[PDB]
């Protein structure tokens, strides 16, 4: 069981954009999440991966394929400082219940990806970080079950230093 | 057999209690007069008067009973003959001869305080002839147990969702039950107990409101009352639904929006609101939110 967050590239110019997905593997009964991200605001830009647009205070990050069903009533939320190289979101299903119900839980899928445009070529490193609003987070990832419970026991995977 | 009860009573000090003096098998040809001393502690009793009882038939009942009370004896003089003198305001059935009126003092020693038939004279027939009688003492249990006329309503209630030990006094207490078209109300403590006191007999039932901010409303009818009436247990306690906070008895997607305006406020930050902070662990965030999930959608009806 694990939330890694990985990148498509780990080498680039000033100017490329460095895909980091987020992704969840075998999360049993999984209905919603909060992660904390950080990364260095001089070295890099957090920016939509397919457009280059960049991120702002209320930017949530597109890509995810889990919690998808309008049906479910997914409420996503952003609460990024990019300028202190902070992004912090979060997304989960209103209607658990009816979720629940189904029977059918997406417990692996992606649910960010992140652009990050290179600033400068300098060492640099981006990882899921504890926050003081996170309390009990696990690396400052929350993750939910569908009876809207904390899940606990799994790994969190940092992506290694871009070099 | 003709008997001469004093009776009991219960007070605390500070309360006035009335103490019965009865009288058993009064004969067929009736009773003309008695005479008798009854004797009390001074130091627990003060005695008001000493009412006529209902076998008292005399009109004015002062010409056929008078008592005199004796503070500094220790002693009530109790005499009756029948006034009219021709047998016409005799006793002659049985019941209540008296009843001494009397308030237990402000710092009165505590336990049973006796009141004794200490003197007898005789009980005498419309003849004059003498009836033979047995004597029961009797007295006043002064302690200081409070005693509520009506009937006790309790119960447990819990907040459905996670918590410890550093804030379950915080999401345990505060829930307001009321007894619906009367003021009666009781709020639960940190274990989440409640209690109203005082509730009057009612067998057709009563309406209970559960309410707290945050919280849907929840409403519990059918409450029959004919005594103390427990709703629910501390191991099966009345479950409470938290998220409606934009209160329209429903949780729905305004609730949630509430939430989200203090979205990652901390405890001491300016956009911190402790309802708001569902679990009270001092961060609002999405697993406050998933709590509220819990019952999206829901309605009073619902529970
Ligand atoms: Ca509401
Ligand atoms: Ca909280
Ligand atoms: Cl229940």
């Amino acid at each position: 069981s694990s939330i890694e967050l990985k990148f498509d590239r780990n080498k680039g110019e000033v100017g490329d954009i460095l895909i980091g997905t987020v992704r969840i593997n075998n999360i049993k009964n999984f209905a919603g999440f909060q992660v904390n991200i950080v990364y260095d605001p001089k070295v890099l830009m957090a920016v939509d991966p397919e457009t280059g647009k960049e991120f702002t205070s209320s930017t949530f990050p597109p890509g995810r394929t889990v919690l998808k069903n309008n049906a479910y009533g997914p409420i996503q939320i952003a609460d990024n400082d990019p300028e202190k190289g902070i992004l912090n979101f979060a997304l989960a299903y209103s209607y658990i219940a009816g979720y629940k119900e189904t029977g059918v839980a997406e417990e692996s899928g992606i649910i960010a990806k992140i652009g990050f445009k290179i600033l400068q070529k300098k060492s640099t490193a981006v990882k899921f970080q504890d926050t003081l609003s996170m309390p009990g987070a696990i690396s400052g990832t929350q993750l939910f079950d569908w009876d809207g419970e904390v899940i606990t026991g799994y790994e969190v995977i940092q992506p290694d230093v871009l070099s | 057999k003709l008997t001469l009860k004093i009776g009991r009573a219960e007070g605390r000090p500070g309360d006035t209690v009335e103490i019965p003096v009865n009288l058993y098998g009064v004969p067929q040809k009736g009773i003309a007069s008695g005479d008798f001393v009854v004797s009390y502690d001074p130091n627990v009793l003060e005695i008001i008067e000493i009412e006529p009882g209902e076998l008292i038939v005399d009109p004015n009942p002062t010409k056929s009973f008078d008592t005199a009370v004796y503070p500094d004896r220790k002693m009530i003089v109790f005499l009756f003959a029948e006034d009219s003198g021709t047998g016409a305001y005799a006793i002659t059935e049985d019941g209540v001869f008296a009843t001494i009126v009397a308030k237990v003092k402000e710092g009165a020693p505590e336990g049973f305080s006796a009141i004794e038939i200490s003197e007898f004279g005789a009980f005498a027939d419309n003849d004059l002839v003498e009836v033979e009688t047995d004597l029961i003492n009797g007295g006043v249990l002064v302690t200081n147990k409070p005693v509520i006329e009506g009937y006790k309503v309790s119960g447990y209630i819990l907040p459905d969702f996670s918590f410890d030990a550093t804030v379950a006094p915080l999401v345990k207490a505060g829930f307001k039950v009321e007894i619906v078209g009367t003021e009666l109300y009781a709020v639960t403590d940190a274990n989440g107990y409640f209690e109203i006191t005082g509730v009057p007999a009612n067998a057709s039932g009563y309406t209970l409101k559960i309410s707290r901010a945050t919280y849907l409303d929840r409403v519990i009818a059918n409450v029959v009352v004919t005594g103390d009436t427990s709703v629910s247990t501390s191991q099966a306690p009345i479950m409470m639904w938290v998220g409606d906070i934009v209160k329209d008895n429903s949780i729905n997607l305004l609730d949630v929006a509430e939430v989200i305006r203090c979205f990652n406020a901390t405890k001491g930050s300016a956009n911190y609101v402790e309802e708001l902070d569902i679990n009270r662990n001092g961060a609002i965030n999405m697993q406050d939110i998933m709590i509220v999930h819990k019952h999206f959608g829901a309605t009073s009806s619902d529970y």
